[PDB]
């Protein structure tokens, strides 16, 4: 919960 | 331009990206690539997403891409940064050998561009029935930022443009540079998957593809972060237990929109309304593994 | 070492840099104009992408578990600093013209100096310092957006200025009096031949006349190049004048005037007296004074 | 979309 386990976009 | 026979890294490389829409099987792809002496893909490296998002940001948005032609930062000086970085981390995140490789689930939103940058490299794009992938995602607890866990509507309408964007851009790749590999055809049919897969990349047989789960810990071997959510699976020989496990477990509202939900469920041959679809006849080789599994081998 | 044309100019993670910033509306693109003036310098525009790159793995970093992660997945700080090195280098070797020294503007990016000093070992910085009453009327009547800043507020823009320039400060503090060197806007304008001098021998570049005539270089090969779009450009195509220094005041709410010493403490310890209203900056050399007058003849 | 002048400090 900084960050996830995947991001994009 | 070293890593560190000596081999030296640069945008002429052969390159392979491995990736999909997480929880389709892309980590098993890599270990079994990962398995190969001549092979080294290792783990998600996170990054290399991130820095591609930013880049697709900087295009779209107007304003910003005309303040940076402006300033000088064109498409040629973005594009030699983002090579830079991006062969830095995949060059020296693992150890050297002479066929380069990254998994990192995301990347294949820009295969375009990445084919662009890295003019040999090639993409194994994993395939796997959405509504697997979402309910792995969902009873796990693997995090995707923008996926609703609390939905099956929600991830499979999202599992749907995600993998329609990496199918299309797979497609104008040209099927020299880009193949679809379908997760539950590779758990079906290991030998005959990664037979067609090495030649597609150019690369020769090794029964050690076949063996992945011998090679974990081994040098020239695959390395597994203990943190990935993967992980406790890719130990395990390819095996059948995860093909259809989502069976039943989808709302009845979500069982009637399915093909409205996810059109590229059909399209990449999917019955929306089978349920499950029958992948196929497993291979003995496949059938053995998921024996040994139950037993705790 | 990546190598451009244009003899040819070698690049490399070792070769020495000059990182112009500090707080926007303090000078910064004047200073980077008066370097491009001199031939053997390039800095060029503001690329914006370096200190984005440098937000986004400051994140990565400040986050325990994702720095875990990381180091799990063999991206370990030297690859990611590595990664840094070549994304930041490429960008600053090749967005604009090459040239012997390679320098880069762009303001915040001196918060992080310690790790870019870290990055290029033979990097310089120079700190642009401006009354913070002077950069923060600047961005609220000409509308310059720093994410964060509250237009509507003096109160809240001098805060922030304040907590902005505490940190540069201390990092420039931190890598020393022989790699970053704070340079007051006003002494600048009021005084340009001598901090031209003492600017140039502290990056041991060679003096240059240029640095002074640095309006007649715009557009001009080994010159100066001006994005049209960046809130500066009308004003640095004018030469070194003084009309900017002091037009601040009175144009500060009282309350704020009364407050500006618990507001901005930054104020007294860089030597602007918060209670002058407003200091006495100096007098100019008559250079200063001929290019003021040439302005207001409308020379440009 | 959030385009400032400055968008990183
Ligand atoms: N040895 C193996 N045999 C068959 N499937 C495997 C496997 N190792 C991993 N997988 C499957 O790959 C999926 C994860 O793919 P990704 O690496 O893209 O997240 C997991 O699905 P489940 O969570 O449904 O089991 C996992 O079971
Ligand atoms: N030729 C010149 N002589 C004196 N000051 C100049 C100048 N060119 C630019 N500046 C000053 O630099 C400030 C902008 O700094 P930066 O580029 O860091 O934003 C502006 O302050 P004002 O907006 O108060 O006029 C501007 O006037």
């Amino acid at each position: 919960e900084d960050f996830e386990d995947y991001e994009f976009d | 331009l070293v890593m560190v026979v000596e081999y030296r890294y640069g945008k002429a490389m052969p390159l392979i990206f491995v990736g999909g829409v997480p929880r389709s099987g892309t980590t098993l792809m890599r270990a079994m690539l990962d398995a190969h002496p001549e092979v080294r893909c290792g783990e998600e490296t996170r990054i290399i997403p991130r820095v591609l998002a930013m880049r697709q940001a900087w295009s779209k948005s107007g304003r910003e891409k005309l303040r940076l032609d402006e300033a000088g930062v064109t498409d040629e000086v973005l594009d030699a940064a983002m090579q830079a970085f991006i062969l830095e981390v995949i060059a020296k995140h693992g150890e050297p050998a002479r066929v380069l490789c990254n998994k990192d689930p995301f990347t294949l939103k820009s295969s375009v561009y990445l084919s662009r940058l890295f003019p040999n490299s090639k993409f194994l794009l994993m395939v796997r029935d959405g509504r697997a992938s979402v309910h792995s995602m969902i009873t796990r607890k693997v995090t995707i930022a923008g996926f609703d866990l609390s939905s099956y509507r929600d991830c499979l309408t999202k599992w749907n443009k995600a993998i329609e964007v990496m199918y299309a851009q797979c497609m104008e790749v040209g099927k020299e540079k880009c193949l679809p590999v379908y997760y539950e055809q590779l758990v079906l049919h290991p030998r005959r998957s990664l037979k067609l897969i090495l030649d597609f990349l150019g690369i020769a047989w090794s029964d050690a593809v076949l063996h992945h789960e011998d090679l974990i810990g081994k040098p020239g071997g695959v390395s597994l972060s203990k943190i990935e959510r993967s992980t406790d699976q890719v130990i395990k020989p390819v095996n059948l237990e995860a093909l259809s496990k989502w069976t039943g477990h989808i709302p009845g509202d979500v069982v009637r929109d399915m093909a409205q939900i996810a059109p590229m469920l059909a399209q990449l041959g999917y019955d929306p309304y089978a349920n499950p679809p029958n992948y196929g006849n497993p291979d003995p080789f496949v059938i053995n593994n998921t024996q040994r599994v139950l037993k705790g081998d």
